[PDB]
């Protein structure tokens, strides 16, 4: 909600975005719309720093996890002080 | 580095190098103006960049022409 | 900043508030002291040497070669 | 007042300098233009423009200051006034693209140019012939000794009768003709500027074009084009331009960022046009020899 | 005469009151 | 390139030296030598260790133009991530210095955003580019008034 | 003794609302008073040039 | 549902000489994080804030000021040393919140029972153009 | 942080812990008047000796006027902080725990009422300090290097 992270239906369940979140935002939930039978999910968008590496590892036509930068909070700005 | 090699060039022409009279009086290349004109930023523009770029700028038509071109070419 | 202040004062017609030898003064003494030591080193602290290790030490005399100054003490 | 007495040897003065960091040799240096302390020389060329358009002393300028100051006060009222309820326009008022283009073309561009012609031939031109006309007396003086007749009859061929002679001194009556509207096109020989009587004619000519161009679009009286209709009708047969200009009415009339874009494009051009014409055809007296201006 | 008063007022005072006025307004919290 | 052209063509005309433009204006060193270098002789002497002139204010603004312009590069070239790591060390030093840990920022300090630096960097570049030329244009012409 | 002498003689300057008003308003008056009544022999601008003016190039224009 | 979290105790932290990368005033006001892991052998690792400290036998505990730092070490431990770890969040008042596995299972693999918060079931090209959301609280993606 | 000699030592921890800003157990009015005394008497020098009137016989009375203002400006910069960083009824933000762990009182200085007292101490001390320099340096004025 600080930043908005959205995952579409193109996702093929490869678990490459989840493994690449450096602050544990995304996670994997069951589906039935792929051969792998699992689609990603973003239930902890607060801590989302905005580091687009989460979607530099989604290998689809355009993309299946997308990140929109909104307002910035004290943790979405990664302030240590 | 650039200011160092600027500092060296002006200090030596103004205080060290230059011809010497047969009588013994010495006249340096720029007339010993470093000690007064180098303290103002505009001084480094008038008497160093503007006044010591004369030779490069009007170096067209003689053997120093290749420097006149490179001067522009490096800009 | 000292260059900027110098330039501002000079622009306003206050050449008696600039930082220069003819105004508020900033003399490098530590370099002027060490220059002094190397000038008198041939006297005591290095009796073997006929003269100083250079000619830019704050004392001595120039060396003229073919109407062109080699070196002289650098103030 | 002094600059007028000799425009080619008195630096126009912009304002005075009071900077308490100045040393003494600067105070001397910046004292010029026949002042008593430091000053700044004006390079915006206001001095020539106000000479041409008839101003002649300081006192004209003071009331010139007050009036504009009052106009500024009036505007600040309006910006506040139209925010309260019962004074703010609704949407349909702003989106009225037709009734606006009539007024702006006919009232804003149009009448103002007609009225500026009025000032040129009631104050300016009389100033350049030694006649000092002001709000005190501008009812006695006649712009043309047979004025307001020759226009009504139809023989407008008298207002261009006897123009300013070639040997004219800009501020006095020597060689001063009596023509008010002319077509000469050259330069004023002494001041190297466009003739006054041309510039009066030109603002009168284009005072008419806009007035007649102002009654194009339909507002409330059942005549005149509909800009929506004109866009639709221009659809080339053969399809090379697809559906043409259909629907561009709403897209422009609903997108502010579109309207602004067009305004800037047109304003961007004429400003370059202004720059290009002013330096070739100096429209103010004694401004082609002030090189810096 | 008059410049010697109006130049400082717009150069020193009017800035100071301006900066101190905004600083409170910017840093408010409600 | 437009205003350059207008000024030099007219500045030769006003002196009645129209041959100088018509020959030098075909090779670049002609523009650098005969327009920039030559016509700035009176401007840069606005103040020297001998005295000052009316032109001093334009000489000062001339350099002031060069200074803002050169500060512009700092925001265009050096991008944000470097400065952000620099602030964090600083915001640590301030939090441990005695007598100075008694004052606390209300709004945490962070480096300018990526777009802001571009906008800020361009603001300096434009301002320095206008003031520099505007000083040279007025001083050089008014110096000769011809 | 220093406590009581200082404690009573700095009380007027303590209420932050009043201290802010008097500082600016009083100070702004003082800046006005010092410059409007400074000697001309310590401010070069406050005294005039009192020296002849140098003509510009091309006559006086 | 078998998800009783770990309920952080107070254990002994690793040997370390201390560095300048530790907590700051943010800890005393907003929040700070701890990451408790258990080792079988006393070795040496590298701290996220630079420098190396030696983990000691069994239950460790270590506090870091962000969440990216707790995980950045969390990857290193799970990768290099094949070792378990959680982390928490600690508030100024004292309430501590369980964070990392959030179910007992790392988010990489799938648990039957977590939610689907934040999903659009349409391809990305089908978002609505910015004219369709104007003067509303909506966005194209929302 | 780290415990180095500089950050902790008997000489250091006794120097800092006994100067007005840290004597957490005395009235903030006095802690303001000491601070203004040391600072005020301090900066009268450079204004008087290096200002633009140092040559003139008014160098004594032009430096003092300069220092007086600078104390006034800092008094404003003090009040702006106190009025924007504290609320009229909110308690103190100072740490209440010593190194040993004894929970002491929160400093009254870190409080809207306290800080407004502290600035009253600073301002009165600041002007008092800066006149005391002027009296000494131009009545009891023999030994000094001025
Ligand atoms: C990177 C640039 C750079 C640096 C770091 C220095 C540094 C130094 N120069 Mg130097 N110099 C430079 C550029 C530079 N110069 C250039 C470009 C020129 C023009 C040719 C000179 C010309 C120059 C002269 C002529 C002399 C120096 C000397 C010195 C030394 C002064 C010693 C002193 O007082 O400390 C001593 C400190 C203490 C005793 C207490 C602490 C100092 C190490 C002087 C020197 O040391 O001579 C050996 C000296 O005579 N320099
Ligand atoms: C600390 C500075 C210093 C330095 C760099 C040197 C350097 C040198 N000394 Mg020396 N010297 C110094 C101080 C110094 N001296 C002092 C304080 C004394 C006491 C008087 C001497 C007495 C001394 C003698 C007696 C001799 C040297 C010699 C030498 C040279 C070998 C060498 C150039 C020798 C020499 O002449 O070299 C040619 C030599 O015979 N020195
Ligand atoms: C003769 C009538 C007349 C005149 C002289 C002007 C003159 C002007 N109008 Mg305008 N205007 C007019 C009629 C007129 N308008 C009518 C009838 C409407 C309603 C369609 C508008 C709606 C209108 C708007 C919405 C705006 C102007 C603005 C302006 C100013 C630019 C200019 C002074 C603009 C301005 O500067 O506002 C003050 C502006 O934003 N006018
Ligand atoms: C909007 C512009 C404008 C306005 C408000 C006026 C207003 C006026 N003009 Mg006028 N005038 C104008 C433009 C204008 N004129 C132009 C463009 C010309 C050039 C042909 C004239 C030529 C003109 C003459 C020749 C005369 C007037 C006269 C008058 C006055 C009486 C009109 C009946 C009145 C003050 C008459 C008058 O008595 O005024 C002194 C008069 O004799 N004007
Ligand atoms: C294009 C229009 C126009 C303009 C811009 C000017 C400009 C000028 N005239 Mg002028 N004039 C004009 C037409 C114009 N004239 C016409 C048509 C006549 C013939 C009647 C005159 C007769 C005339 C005389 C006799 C004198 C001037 C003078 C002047 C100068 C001083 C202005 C002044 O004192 O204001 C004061 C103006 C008034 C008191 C009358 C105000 C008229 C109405 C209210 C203006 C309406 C503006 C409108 C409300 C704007 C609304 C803004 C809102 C949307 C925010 C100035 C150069 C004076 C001069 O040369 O030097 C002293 C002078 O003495 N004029
Ligand atoms: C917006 C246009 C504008 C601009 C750019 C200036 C600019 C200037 N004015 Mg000015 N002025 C203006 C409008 C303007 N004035 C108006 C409308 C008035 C009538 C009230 C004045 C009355 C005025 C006086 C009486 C003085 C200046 C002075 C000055 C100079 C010092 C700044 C200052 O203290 O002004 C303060 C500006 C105001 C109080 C007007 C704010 C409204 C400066 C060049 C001073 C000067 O000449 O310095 C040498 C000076 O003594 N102005
Ligand atoms: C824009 C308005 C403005 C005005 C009116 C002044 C006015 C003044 N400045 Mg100043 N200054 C300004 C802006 C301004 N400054 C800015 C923007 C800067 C930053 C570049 C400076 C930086 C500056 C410095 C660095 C110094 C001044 C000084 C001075 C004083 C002139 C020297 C003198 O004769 O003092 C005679 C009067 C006194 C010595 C006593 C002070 C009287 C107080 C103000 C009452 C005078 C009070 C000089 C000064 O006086 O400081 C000691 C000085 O050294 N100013
Ligand atoms: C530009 C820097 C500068 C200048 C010119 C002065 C000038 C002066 N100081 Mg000063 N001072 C300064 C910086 C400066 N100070 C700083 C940075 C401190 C640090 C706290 C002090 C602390 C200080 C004390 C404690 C005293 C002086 C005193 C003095 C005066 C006597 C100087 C002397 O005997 O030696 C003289 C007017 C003495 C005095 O009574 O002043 C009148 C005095 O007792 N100064
Ligand atoms: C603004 C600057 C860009 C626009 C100005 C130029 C407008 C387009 C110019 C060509 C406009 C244009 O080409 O349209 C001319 C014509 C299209 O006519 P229209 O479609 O408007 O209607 C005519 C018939 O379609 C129905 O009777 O095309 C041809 O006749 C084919 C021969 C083209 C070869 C001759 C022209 C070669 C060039
Ligand atoms: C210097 C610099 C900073 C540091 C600048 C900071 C931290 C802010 C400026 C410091 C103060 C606010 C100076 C302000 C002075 C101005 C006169 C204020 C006018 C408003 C950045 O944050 C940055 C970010 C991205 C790209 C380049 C850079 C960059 O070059
Ligand atoms: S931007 Fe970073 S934090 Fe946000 S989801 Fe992507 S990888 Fe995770
Ligand atoms: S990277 Fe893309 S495809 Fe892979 S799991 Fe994540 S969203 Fe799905």
């Amino acid at each position: 909600m600080s930043h908005s992270v959205k995952i579409y239906d193109t996702c093929i369940g490869c678990t490459q975005c989840v493994r690449a979140c450096p602050t544990d935002v995304l996670e994997m939930i069951p589906w039935d719309g792929c051969k792998a039978k699992q689609i990603a999910s973003a239930p902890r968008t607060e801590d989302c720093v905005g580091c687009k590496r989460c979607e530099s590892a989604c290998p689809t036509d355009f993309l299946s996890v997308r990140v929109y930068l909104g307002p910035e909070t004290t943790r979405s700005m990664a302030l240590s002080y | 580095i650039s200011v160092v090699i600027f500092h060296f060039s002006w200090k030596m022409q103004s205080d060290v190098w230059g011809t010497i009279s047969d009588q013994g009086v010495v006249t340096h290349i720029t007339g010993g103006n470093f000690a007064q004109s180098s303290i103002t930023i505009n001084g480094w523009l008038r008497d160093f960049l503007w006044a010591q770029a004369s030779q490069v700028i009007q170096s067209y038509g003689s053997s120093l022409s290749a420097y006149g071109l490179f001067f522009l070419g490096a800009h | 900043g000292l260059y900027i202040h110098n330039d501002t004062m000079s622009a306003l017609g206050r050449p008696q508030d600039m930082f220069s030898d003819t105004a508020i003064q900033l003399q490098p003494i530590f370099a002027q002291w060490v220059q002094n030591i190397h000038a008198t080193a041939p006297g005591v602290t290095a009796p073997g040497a006929t003269t100083s290790t250079s000619l830019t030490w704050g004392g001595g005399e120039l060396v003229a070669v073919g109407g062109k100054v080699a070196l002289l003490p650098i103030p | 007042e002094s600059w007028i007495q000799d425009p080619l040897h008195v630096r126009p003065i912009a304002h005075a300098i009071w900077d308490p960091h100045f040393g003494q040799p600067a105070v001397e240096a910046f004292t010029r233009g026949g002042a008593a302390g430091p000053v700044n020389i004006a390079y915006s060329g206001v001095y020539q423009w106000w000479y041409t358009i008839g101003l002649r002393t300081n006192e004209d300028l003071y009331t010139g200051a007050l009036f504009l100051l009052f106009l500024s006060t009036l505007s600040l009222i309006a910006s506040w006034l139209h925010l309260q309820p019962k004074w703010k326009p609704s949407l349909s008022w702003f989106k009225n693209a037709e009734s606006r283009l009539n007024h702006h073309l006919s009232g804003l561009f149009g009448v103002s140019s007609l009225a500026w012609t009025g000032h040129l031939v009631h104050v300016a031109i009389p100033a350049s012939r030694g006649e000092y006309v002001r709000w005190n007396n501008f009812l006695d003086v006649l712009p043309y000794p047979q004025g307001l007749g020759p226009l009504l009859t139809g023989q407008w061929n008298l207002y261009a009768q006897n123009p300013d002679s070639s040997n004219h001194l800009f501020g006095t009556a020597q060689g001063a003709g009596t023509a008010i509207l002319t077509l000469l096109g050259g330069f004023h020989p002494q001041t190297q500027s466009l003739w006054l009587t041309d510039m009066a004619h030109h603002h009168l000519a284009i005072a008419f074009i806009f007035l007649i161009a102002g009654h194009m679009y339909r507002t409330n009286f059942g005549i005149g084009h509909s800009i929506k209709d004109l866009l639709e009708a221009h659809t080339p047969p053969g399809g090379r331009l697809g559906r043409g200009h259909k629907g561009l009415y709403d897209t422009i009339n609903n997108s502010i960022h579109f309207q602004l874009g067009l305004a800037l494009a047109s304003l961007g051009v004429i400003t370059s046009l202004v720059a290009q014409h002013m330096y070739s055809l100096p429209p103010y007296a004694f401004i082609a020899q002030d090189f810096t201006t | 005469n008059l410049p010697s008063i109006f130049v400082p007022l717009v150069g020193l005072v009017f800035p100071a009151i301006a900066m101190t006025s905004l600083f409170l307004y910017v840093q408010k919290k409600k | 390139w437009v205003t350059f052209y207008w000024h030099w063509k007219h500045i030769t005309l006003w002196q009645g030296n129209v041959s100088q433009f018509n020959e030098s204006s075909t090779y670049l060193m002609g523009w650098l030598r005969d327009y920039l270098w030559l016509n700035s002789s009176q401007l840069i002497n606005g103040y020297n260790p001998f005295g000052m002139n009316s032109l001093s204010v334009w000489a000062w603004m001339f350099l002031f133009g060069h200074l803002v312009w050169a500060t512009g590069f700092m925001f265009l070239i050096s991008w944000r991530g470097y400065w952000q790591e620099l602030i964090e060390t600083l915001a640590w030093a301030h939090e441990r210095t005695p007598l100075a840990n008694l004052i606390r920022w209300r709004d945490k300090p962070v480096a300018l955003s990526i777009v802001q630096a571009r906008l800020v960097g361009l603001a300096h570049f434009s301002v320095g580019y206008i003031f520099t030329y505007a000083a040279f244009l007025i001083a050089s012409t008014s110096g000769k008034f011809g | 003794l220093q406590s009581k002498f200082f404690n009573t003689f700095a009380a007027p300057f303590t209420k932050r609302g009043l201290l802010l008003k008097f500082l600016l308003i009083g100070g702004g008056s003082l800046v006005a008073y010092v410059s409007a009544s400074a000697s001309p022999d310590l401010l070069p601008i406050k005294k005039g040039p009192q020296l002849p003016p140098t003509p510009g190039p091309r006559g006086k224009i | 549902g078998f998800v009783p979290p770990q309920l952080d105790p107070s254990t002994p932290s690793p040997i370390f000489g201390g560095s300048t990368g530790g907590l700051l005033r943010k800890a005393q006001v907003e929040e700070f994080y701890v990451i408790t892991w258990t080792s079988p052998k006393e070795q040496v690792f590298e701290m996220p804030t630079g420098g190396a400290a030696i983990m000691r036998e069994g239950p460790n505990l270590l506090k870091l000021a962000r969440k990216e730092q707790c995980l950045a070490l969390g990857n290193r431990l799970r990768s290099k040393y094949k070792i378990a770890y959680q982390f928490y969040r600690v508030f100024p008042n004292g309430e501590v919140q369980y964070l990392h596995p959030k179910d007992g299972v790392y988010p990489e693999k799938v648990n039957a029972g977590r939610q689907g918060v934040g999903q659009n079931f349409r391809s990305i090209g089908k978002n609505v153009s910015p004219i369709e959301v104007k003067f509303t609280g909506k966005n194209s993606f929302d | 942080s780290l415990e180095t000699p500089v950050t902790s030592s008997p000489l250091v921890a006794w120097y800092l812990s006994n100067l007005p800003a840290y004597r957490t157990a005395v009235s903030p009015l006095l802690r303001g008047i000491e601070v203004g005394l040391a600072h005020g008497y301090l900066l009268v020098g450079p204004f008087a000796l290096t200002g633009p009137l140092r040559n003139t016989p008014v160098h004594g009375q032009a430096g003092t006027l300069g220092a007086i203002g600078l104390v006034s400006i800092l008094s404003v910069c003090l009040t702006m902080y106190g009025v924007a960083s504290f609320n009229e009824g909110e308690p103190s933000t100072a740490p209440v725990l010593t190194l040993t762990g004894r929970k002491k009182e929160a400093d009254k200085l870190q409080t809207a009422e306290g800080w407004s007292q502290f600035t009253g101490g600073f301002f009165f001390g600041g002007v008092s300090g800066a006149v005391w320099a002027y009296f000494l340096l131009y009545v009891l004025d023999l030994p000094y290097f001025f």
